[PDB]
């Protein structure tokens, strides 16, 4: 603390923080009918001479 | 010569981008423009400050916000440009236009001057070799690995449905109607003033839409759930304050079924998609009725597609099957059906060459395209 | 060229100063002006009057002092040079006026015209090259290095709180209270005449104002202490005496929450905060909760912060981690941060074209105030 | 009863009142609070706390200044109370509070609540033979003798547009801004500081009001006149003092164009307006052209009239004629309006038993005024 000691203004206890107390869908599942899945891969090796 | 399919989305609320060969799009964004809201005085931070992307995802009582393609329909053109540019970012693209195979998606029926302007844009701004821009309804069908399908969407502001037989249509059969989300949170915030609830500036109804996507539901009776009396459960707000709800949250999503009340006369998904089965053959109805496809991320609800049957029910013919649920993701399902769709080998019918085009304007636009 | 800038840090009534890029403003006292109460005839004394330096310290009976920066406003612009003048003394500077730039602060929202004269002053009758002044909070930016948040700063009568994030100003959001603790000195004098006293003279007033920021802190709790009795603590006088105080020395700065005790329909210091704090973003509000220095030995109280973290359970909503922050530098932070921003690239873009400004008239920068 | 139905020009800013067929609101005074600032001691002072009438903005500097009304919509009723009873004073009516039916007048776009927390204070502490509160804008076109045309309010609470076709309204259609002349008298002081002059009280406050609707006045051209040479002219304070004015008394009166410049997203009273008449029908804008109704007190200003006629000659559509009214009494008219409908036997579905409200409450009006 070199400049410190030249502050005439100093007086500690009290941090330099403020911190007080801490304290830390169905469109998916939808039972009324039926729908597709995923299977990128094999959708592709169903569809693949499916050209014109 | 060919290289790597770039798979890309316009999409209407969040815009979805990928490559070929994936199975999940790995830039998805929102369709808007943050602009330095504030006085921007300091240097020492991150400036430019016209700042798209997470910073926008983030800061947001600090930009305002700017969305140009409404309706699907692109108004400030040189935000697109710059949005597109944004896609192109080494935290995005980290590649050239110049140089890949790129597709994108059409928006039913607009105007050509919008997607001539855009071809234009990657073909003189940006010089895109193979470049190709279409229907998602095809690529939803073959996520469900079908041919035979009625594909109904609800984008950010559109509604359309669209009666399919293997790829081969009656243009003339097909409905829609530019209405989604955006509006209900409209509608979401006209109820707010009517009950004195100060919200409106671009974040704010940006945190708004993120109240209705989380906080609101689909109460399938009408007047059963209208003519009661309410609660008015209360949610949380960033800062923290929980405000009350009531009949609202299921009232504004309700509201697709009367256009009236937002004075307007349209027809409603239920009359626009039994309309467009009106517009076909007679014993072939029955097949596309067990056939049939939804899309759009507005979709997503509870006490959705219940409410939904019960109107088909109500409007109901002589005792057909339907079938739609939940798949994984609808909006990505159309981005994967650009990846299978990128996935094809005899694809390069799906453009003209960019010296060709030259030679070509509008013309094979709209030739080739239909 | 080589001209090491002067980071002069005014105030309300204290004044610092240093050159660029030091770490300690080298010459630090405050506003007092004086000349002598009495009549001299008899020769060994000094002539001139004008004597204000260690000397007023060194002969504090003797003359007449007077703080014509009203609330960070020059009045007696006369004696203002006059006191830079003192500051242009060779063992006070030995610099001159085109010899070096200067640094100064903006205490802000006063009339632009005081800086007008005064510019004229530097530039005309001394001829300084170039003379940056700015707002004191980004001065404490500089010293804590974030630049994000809010700043309230008090003087000895002017109390300003800044809400600014990422070094980005939001004007409207900015709060302000202008008294300080002058009037609590004053108002010690109300109690010292409550005690039976008086010190009426200018000198006698120092005595007290250094009894002020001597024999003062701030209890937590206004009634629960308010109500009890201490010992009456007593003063060493320079007079070789001491008094008694009573539970006076704390409960005079509750003014700084009352303006009942003086009369006036002001506010209040939290306050002044919240409303600053109501004055933003809904987000920033809790992440502000935590980037708030406040500088100036105004500050410098036993209990201050505690009292202060008191009011703000009271006043903030619920949930935020916010105890208080507080450096032992708050006096001098603002020369420091000064210190910082002038060994910078200040002049590569902000500074006096001094002879281009005065050819096109003070209003041009007066244009460029902010 | 066969007598005069209270009629009320529930005023934002200053509300007066009446009875039916008479073309005089007998008592007008503005929306404040009068209680005091000190504490009299002396035996045979003038006692009260609470006052109203002129001695009350007789001794400002005596009563403490507290106006109920926010945004149109008071939240003090306590007050709200006190101010009928004085409304019930000798100097008033001498009468009861079941004599006549009670017309009272409001805005669009408010809660419900504050409908509901009205009559519930209008039942419980008055047994109000029939009680009914609509928009003046229909007491408007009865003064103008019209059945069609827009009408814009700028009273002290809300100023807003309604656009009126024979009184079959559009809801989808009104607009509505919530800014007053406070803010400006606000934006006045800050002037003020600007220009250097100390004003905080809310006694000084009234004086800005005298300010504002005598010193001030509206500029035509927009940035023509903000770049005129001001003179600064002064204005002898009532108390014996004088004080320059300068550019501001055109500018203040501008962010109600601008309102950006506060920070308030809107676009201009003038664009506002325009944007209602784009909520409705294509060839009834036409009529809406020539039916351009004035309506508020903040709208008495030296230049106000052409000045916004400049405005809607910006906004103007393809060479349409336009017509502007500008009536006298821009807001006597309304009580005037009202006290026409107070003079209607066809009154009959606002005349509401208190019965009624018992067996229902507000929904019962609500019905009414929907
Ligand atoms: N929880 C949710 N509830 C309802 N809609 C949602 C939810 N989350 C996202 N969305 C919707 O995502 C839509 C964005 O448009 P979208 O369907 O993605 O079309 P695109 O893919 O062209 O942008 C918005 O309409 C919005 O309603
Ligand atoms: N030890 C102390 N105790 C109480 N107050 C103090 C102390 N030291 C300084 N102060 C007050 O704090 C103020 C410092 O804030 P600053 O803005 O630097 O002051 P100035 O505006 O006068 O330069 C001084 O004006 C003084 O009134
Ligand atoms: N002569 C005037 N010039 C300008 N503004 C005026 C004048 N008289 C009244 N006002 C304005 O009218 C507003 C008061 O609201 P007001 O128009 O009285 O609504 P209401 O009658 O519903 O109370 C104030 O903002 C005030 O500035």
């Amino acid at each position: 603390d070199p400049k410190y000691a030249d502050l005439p203004g100093i007086a500690r206890n009290e941090p330099d923080v403020y911190e007080t107390s801490d304290l830390p869908q169905e469109e998916l599942t939808s039972t009324s009918v039926e729908h597709i899945i995923v299977n990128p891969n094999a959708a592709y090796d169903k569809f693949k001479d499916k050209r014109v | 010569i060919a290289n790597q399919p770039v798979v890309i989305d316009n999409g209407s609320g969040v815009i979805k981008a990928g490559f070929a060969g994936d199975q999940i799009p790995k830039y998805c964004f929102p369709n808007y423009v943050g602009r330095p809201k504030h006085v921007r005085v300091m240097a020492g931070a991150l400036e430019g400050d016209i700042f798209i992307g997470p910073k926008a995802e983030e800061h947001r009582g600090l930009l305002s916000i700017r969305y140009p393609m409404e309706h699907g329909i692109v108004k400030d053109w040189n935000d697109m440009e710059r949005i597109w540019q944004y896609v192109y970012s080494k935290d995005q693209l980290q590649t050239f236009s110049e140089e890949h195979p790129v597709l994108l998606t059409e928006a039913p029926l607009n105007p050509r001057k919008n997607r001539e302007r855009a071809a234009e844009v990657f073909f003189e701004t940006f010089n895109v070799p193979a470049l190709f821009i279409s229907m998602q309804a095809v690529l939803s069908l073959y996520a469900t690995g079908r041919t035979t399908g009625v594909v109904l969407d609800s984008g950010d502001g559109v509604t359309h449905a669209v009666p399919i037989y293997e790829g081969f249509a009656m243009p003339h059969s097909i409905m829609r109607i530019d209405i989604a989300g955006r509006d209900v949170s409209r509608f979401l915030r006209l109820y707010l003033r009517k009950e004195g609830y100060d919200f409106h500036s671009s974040s704010e109804f940006e945190i708004v839409k993120a109240i209705k996507e989380r906080a609101c539901y689909l109460s399938i009776n009408p007047q059963k759930d209208e003519t009661l009396e309410t609660e008015k459960a209360q949610y949380y707000l960033p800062d923290g304050s929980t405000i009350e709800i009531g009949p609202s949250r299921f009232r504004a999503p309700e509201l697709l079924f009367r256009p009236d009340l937002i004075g307007e006369e349209s027809e409603g998904i239920h009359e626009v998609l039994v309309f467009a089965i009106q517009k076909s053959d007679m014993d072939l109805r029955r097949t596309l009725f067990s056939n049939i496809v939804l899309s759009g991320g507005s979709t997503l609800f509870k006490g959705f597609g219940d409410r939904l049957l019960s109107e088909v029910k109500k409007l109901a013919p002589k005792d057909v099957k339907i079938r739609i649920s939940a798949p994984q993701e609808r909006l990505y399902s159309t981005w994967i059906g650009g990846s299978i769709l990128a996935s094809l080998d005899t694809f390069k019918k799906m453009w003209v060459s960019k010296k060709e085009y030259e030679e070509d304007g509008a013309r094979s636009i709209h030739r080739k395209t239909f």
